RNA sequence: AAGUGUUUAAGGGCGCAUGGUGGAUGCCUUGGCACUGGGAGCCGAUGAAGGACGUAGGAGGCUGCGAUAAGCCUCGGGGAGCUGUCAACCGAGCGUUGAUCCGAGGAUGUCCGAAUGGGGAAACCCGGCACGAGUGAUGUCGUGUCACCAGGCGCUGAAUAUAUAGGCGUCUGGGGGGAACGCGGGGAAGUGAAACAUCUCAGUACCCGUAGGAAGAGAAAACAAAAUGUGAUUCCGUGAGUAGUGG
RNA sequence: UCCGGCUCUACCUGGCUGGAGGGCAGUGAGAAAAUGUUGUGGUUAGCGGAAAUGGCUUGGGAUGGCCUGCCGUAGACGGUGAGAGCCCGGUACGUGAAAACCCGACGUCUGUCUUGAUGGUGUUCCCGAGUAGCAGCGGGCCCGUGGAAUCUGCUGUGAAUCUGCCGGGACCACCCGGUAAGCCUGAAUACUUCCCAGUGACCGAUAGCGGAUUAGUACCGUGAGGGAAUGGUGAAAAGUACCCCGGGAGGGGAGUGAAAGAGUACCUGAAACCGUGCGCUUACAAUCCGUCAGAGCCCUCGACGUGUCGUGGGGUGAUGGCGUGCCUUUUGAAGAAUGAGCCUGCGAGUCAGGGACAUGUCGCGAGGUUAACCCGGGUGGGGUAGCCGCAGCGAAAGCGAGUCUGAAUAGGGCGUAUCCACACAAGAGUGUGUGGUGUAGUGGUGUGUUCUGGACCCGAAGCGGAGUGAUCUACCCAUGGCCAGGGUGAAG
RNA sequence: UCAAACUCCGUGAUAGCUGGUUCUCCCCGAAAUGCAUUUAGGUGCAGCGUCGCAUGUUUCUUGCCGGAGGUAGAGCUACUGG
RNA sequence: GGGGAUAAGCUCCGUGCGUCGAGAGGGAAACAGCCCAGAUCGCCGGCUAAGGCCCCUAAGCGUGUGCUAAGUGGAAAAGGAU
RNA sequence: UUGUGCGCCGAUAAUGUAGCGGGGCUCAAGCACACCGCCGAAGCCGCGGCAGCCAACGUGUUGGCUGGGUAGGGGAGCGUCCUGCAUCCGGUGAAGCCGCCGAGUGAUCGAGUGGUGGAGGGUGUGGGAGUGAGAAUGCAGGCAUGAGUAGCGAUUAGGCAAGUGAGAACCUUGCCCGCCGAAAGACCAAGGGUUCCUGGGCCAGGCCAGUCCGCCCAGGGUGAGUCGGGACCUAAGGCGAGGCCG
RNA sequence: AUACACGGCCCGUACCCCAAACCAACACAGGUGGUCAGGUAGAGAAUACUAAGGCGUACGAGUGAACUAUGGUUAAGGAACU
RNA sequence: ACAAACCAGUGAGAAGCGACUGUUUACUAAAAACACAGGUCCGUGCGAAGUCGCAAGACGAUGUAUACGGACUGACGCCUGC
RNA sequence: UCAACCAUAGACUCGGCGAAAUUGCACUACGAGUAAAGAUGCUCGUUACGCGCGGCAGGACGAAAAGACCCCGGGACCUUCA
RNA sequence: GUGUAAGUGCACAAGGGAGCUUGACUGCGAGACGGACAUGUCGAGCAGGGACGAAAGUCGGGACUAGUGAUCCGGCACCUCU
């Protein structure tokens, strides 16, 4: 009702009319009012520890590697030739799943856009590895840069 | 995210208004005041749910006072006379009996006459 | 916004090891010719809140 | 003879069926809100911002434009329909010899408005000077120019002598607007303190003066504490709701 | 480095000033403009851009379903007659600027050094004056005048130039640091009228901007200023030719349409509300309006037998019993106490914070955790500064499983996580030692209360700031106008 | 409109006051007392409720036992008074 | 028990006193606070409490012995009264 | 004469019996004492269902006890919207709305059905809420009640004929009557702003109707040396170069 | 001085203007300054009637209700009303 | 019945208050209240005093103590005591 | 006293247009009671065919205005040796 | 009679008298009372150094219960604190 356009003045006199009081014509009751509790900007960004966060992960890549889901490879089709049909045909052979995750360096933008445009696959970067990505695949499947990187990474 | 909360209102609506039909005014058509009835109306039933009983009662009473007293008796010594007899009989079927077995009514009533003292006024 | 503690109350109230919440005590400053010694000396020192005031003064203390 | 006995609906009530009003609900949207990332961060006396009045072949509103008036020139782009729109209709036409449309640069740009030739109830009244046109001449028309202040420069230098104030001329500039942010100043009260004045609210709101695209600050007459210490300023986080301050 | 001319004058020797090789920088705070050439550097228009007329079926229509293929650096988002990667705009991706503008680069050009620096020895001069400092009154600093430094305004007074001065929280000494009273200075920082591209566990027409619509409009107000409401036919107007009733409006036929139960009053089309029709009921009755029982009537579903019965269901309700509305607030209201005409919508414990307390849960664990910030087209990875725990007691110095008090080994306070066993003292309530067990916090997050905030919502009278108003009204100023007719009869 | 106009802003002024505060069921279930209060129609704490944790019959009832009282009643030539 | 007129549907206290409050149901004609009794729901089953059993109104114009003549019952004082 | 059990008087308000709740009761249906049965509640019991606490035994059944409830505390849930994920339905008709037939302890449900309708929805598991209204003399819209009720706006007064027209108390024409006549006439200013005129119209407006209109549409209409104003003058007062003050 | 020939600008000008067009939310019984001021009676711009001129001004038709309002008349009495 | 209608003073006595004419609470008070002329007191020696203004400046006043301002009183008569 | 009559405008009737405040409901009786102590709504009785029209105003503690008196709380303005 | 109100007590004396004295202390305080909290109250006993007493023992003001004022702020004296 402080935001709201007007509303500064008394209606009309506290007294006599027979209406009820009022104070403003954009207190929440009135029609064209303030909202009294409704939304403002608000960060919902939880402020999660990294042990949390890193064990969630494992514990997602785990369940991949236990169920055998955990695929790697050297790149997903040859050199500066951006092949969808040629990354569609090699994921296919390494899972007949609706749900991938490519973990890819930002370097291999050839491997990256060749398996890009494909519904449902995401790609990631193995810095930007999380739990939600990998949970939502069905699948995954590392270069081995990426994974050895991820490996790396999370070794020391 | 904004709630447009007539679909979930207009249900209970729906509900009592179902319920209040028959009755007179706004009582039928308005939910407010459908909703002010159907809470003395539920309130009455369950009050009269068990006066029901009381009154189903009194009626049976009625009608085998009646019967008794055509057989020469009162209820009471009737009663009396059953209960001495063993006759668990309640009285509902003993009205019923009254109203479509008479005959049977009064070998209930000589069955309890029988089972009565000789000076129902005397301590025993 | 970061809680203000009541600046009286950590003033006038402190905390031991285990948390119990200790007080000075009054009728002491003054008037004291009158006042004999046993009454002084047992208003002397500290002592634990009491149980009721104990959580109104945790409030103040912390926030 | 005595007794029993329906049958009425002027209108009403309940239910059902069909409708009407009304515009909820559901599903939408040409719009809006909050944000993000970039740009640009000023516009104005070469007359702004914002407007009045007009302007299309046809009445008005929005839009665009300005008596060169939904427009003119050039440079590109584009490519076949077009003559903005409410919103059609009529009547006219244009267009591959490249329109409409898009972008950039220019031109024109009435009148008001800082508004500035003078006046004025803003958008309308009256002019001077120069040049030019037009008239038998006066009238009339057009193009320029003509505010105030400051600062320079040149001439003059009152009472009055020095000389100055001032006056005349010329040149350069300002003037006003703008959502937020900035700097410097001024500076409340409701309120809270369960009263109230100190205090708080709050150096807030508001106001004033000023800018810049950022500003301000800034290169120690600083911090520090005996550490061979750090080494402009600003900003962020902590220090810390601490030390302290406080009717 | 070279040359020349001066260097009062010519003569030997000491400084300056011009020219020349060269550096050194530059449109910058560090001096200032202009000048060109020039960057597939950018912005201001855009352009290209793959792949299905696929079959069958439903349908008005395929963008649905089933099945076939195809592209994919393009399956982003929209549109198209219904969920379209392959129909369209486009997307990924790649191209594109004549001119203007902005960034550069190269140079002209400008400035400066270039007669220059190098490193040493002992005295006089200078090192920012109405200043500092001091006092008085004030301001602001955590600091509310307090012992009140530092900083700072006004008024007075008013110094020193380095063995000088200022600050190091009154002040003095020493020591340290610095060198005021002169100027400039980018970046990190704040913001968005406006422009472009995008996003939303944002609204979706009583919402969201007041404004999806004529919007700061209409309208209100003298004025400042206040300030609305109004969206959807259909896929396409194919927007109902023509006939009939009618003055028309409106309608009926006919037609369009998939649908007119889509007819510019138009998607769906609720309720209040208004009617019409059918069934039942009601005109001897005292009714919080219903409930329980229930006659009769009507309808319906089954059965048998053919209309009476049922494990029945419904609508009506004669009649009988019982029965004092809802909310609020109250000792207590049907209450003759408040509020509500009805319906539909809208309308009130929410959000932020490493906040506080408690609790749950998860992670780690005597450790836990990062903040700002950095890198990441993200939610991820770094980030140890700090924070909480880890030893307390004490006013503190300080001491330390002890410490404070106190003259005390003499008791008490607080603390030594807790428990177990033993031993010794006691039975003034139990203690003291030994051994052992060995201490659990922290950060996320949910929940409940709470702090600061408008803080669950509505509500004053009134306070303040800045402005609008004397076209009403009060008074005044200037200038004009008006006061039929009849009487009385002052001074002079 | 005047015991200090109006408008906007501060401002969502503050109100110990009034009103309102929207779905359900399950379990438990008060108080209207004390103290203090620029307090008395408010509030703090205690009391009373709930939940959780810990303890576990300590509660409560009855019987019996040990106890202190100065009421009722009675008495006053046992006091003070009448 | 105080205050009050040993008045108030008065007021102020006390009472391991109650009920209402926050408690329905039955009785008391109706009637929060009295009596009975503490409502988990259902039943066209039974026993009871308080209170009642001529009809309204369920149950008795009950039995026995007396009393009452005033409709006492189904309001009332000092006091009067073969 | 004593005490007692029943009685009498005292007795005495005002809407209406009205001091049994009523009828009526002494042929007690009144009082006392005994006695006998019965009625009578949501109490208790019986049968069945549910929930809470606890116990036992077994790794979910049984049993016991309990289950009124305001403020209030705790627990568990329904429904709405938006969403992550996974699934499912849908122009062979989703939602929403209206119903039928039903279901659940409750909020409520209906992947059961029809109708209407025309395009998005359901389910499970999590996440987040502008999440539930009957009340605020609440806000907005729509619609009722009063109610087809009051009123239809002065103090002058209308009438007849004829016409027009679909339609006339009201419009037009004529004739009468009446009203004003220091006005209810004529002209200006201020103010308004096209209301003027012609033609046309009649679903809004006009307090009825309406062929009429100050309403709607279109078009036309305002001609100045002398009128009122400026270009002439000044008053009050205002602005106010410079200036002073701040 | 005469004659001839010429220029005389800008705004307003319609219409209402004691009102249905202005201020009054309305076609509102209110308000709105100025100028003309006929006749007969009459002192007169009063008042009555009337001319010129303009209206019948916008819901009507009826009907002997009470009652209300506005006007009128009133026996005898004459403020007894109040 | 002759001012014929319309138009068009009611009058007298007394008291209180205020001298009077006027003014006033627009929208419940028109009055005995306010003002008034008249009176007294006080101030003011002049860009006075007083007032609006921070100041300048302005009014006072284009006035100069027979004037100006403020206060009280309120024609007039008799008076106005301590 | 003491009121009667006449007209007109309304009221009444017909036609036309067409509001309003108010409103929890409703097939809204009376008595004596009872009750938050003044009852259409409860009890016991009594009375009452249903629906309208004109009228009256006793009640609906009638409508209107969140009582102005009183108190509490808060304001405002005013006064003063606060 | 008990310093002083009243009550409880005191004759064993707590009442009256005399002598000596300063415990009308320092550091502490088991345990209790009372208790919303803050307040308040009693306290054996240990030590120090004392008074009285032959000694036992008593003495931390008064026969008891009232004779008083939180906190803030500041003052004074002392202190091996800062």
């Amino acid at each position: 009702r402080g935001e709201v356009s007007g509303g500064g003045k008394k209606p009309y006199r506290q007294k006599g009319t027979g209406r009820a009081r009022q104070g403003s014509t954009r207190a929440p009751q009135f029609t064209g009012g303030g909202t009294v509790h409704g939304p403002k900007p608000r960060d919902y960004s939880q402020r999660t520890p990294k042990k949390m966060i890193a064990a969630a992960l494992r514990g997602a890549l785990s369940d991949r590697a236990r169920n055998d889901r955990i695929h790697a490879v050297t790149e997903l089709v040859e050199g500066q030739t951006p092949s969808t049909k040629s990354a569609k045909t090699f994921l296919g052979t390494l899972t007949e799943n609706k749900k991938v995750l490519v973990v890819i360096g930002r370097t291999d933008e050839v491997g990256a856009k060749s398996v890009r445009n494909l519904p449902g696959v995401h790609v990631i970067s193995p810095d930007q590895l999380n739990t939600y990505d990998v949970l939502n695949a069905d699948d995954v499947v590392f270069s081995v840069e990426a994974l050895n990187a991820y490996i790396s990474a999370n070794s020391k | 995210a904004r709630v447009k909360r007539a679909l979930n209102a207009q249900k209970k609506r729906r509900t009592v208004l179902k319920a209040s039909k028959g009755y007179r005014g706004q009582r039928s058509r308005l939910y407010r005041k459908a909703k002010e009835q159907q809470l003395h109306s539920l309130t009455y039933a369950y009050r009269d749910r068990r006066a029901r009983k009381g009154e189903f009662r009194k009626l049976w009473i009625s009608r085998i006072n009646a019967a008794a007293r055509a057989n020469d008796i009162t209820y009471n010594r009737l009663i009396q006379g059953l209960k001495a007899a063993g006759v668990e009989v309640d009285r509902k079927n003993l009205a019923e009996l009254a109203v479509s077995d008479p005959a049977a009514f009064t070998a209930l009533v000589d069955v309890a006459r029988a089972a009565l003292p000789e000076d129902v006024n005397a301590p025993s | 916004p970061k809680a203000k503690t009541h600046s009286g109350a950590s003033k006038r109230f402190r905390r031991t090891g285990t948390g119990k919440i200790v007080r000075q005590k009054a009728n002491r400053r003054h008037l004291l010719e009158h006042k004999p010694t046993k009454r002084t000396r047992r208003l002397d020192g500290r002592t634990t809140v009491s149980a009721a005031d104990n959580s109104r003064i945790n409030k103040l203390l912390n926030g």
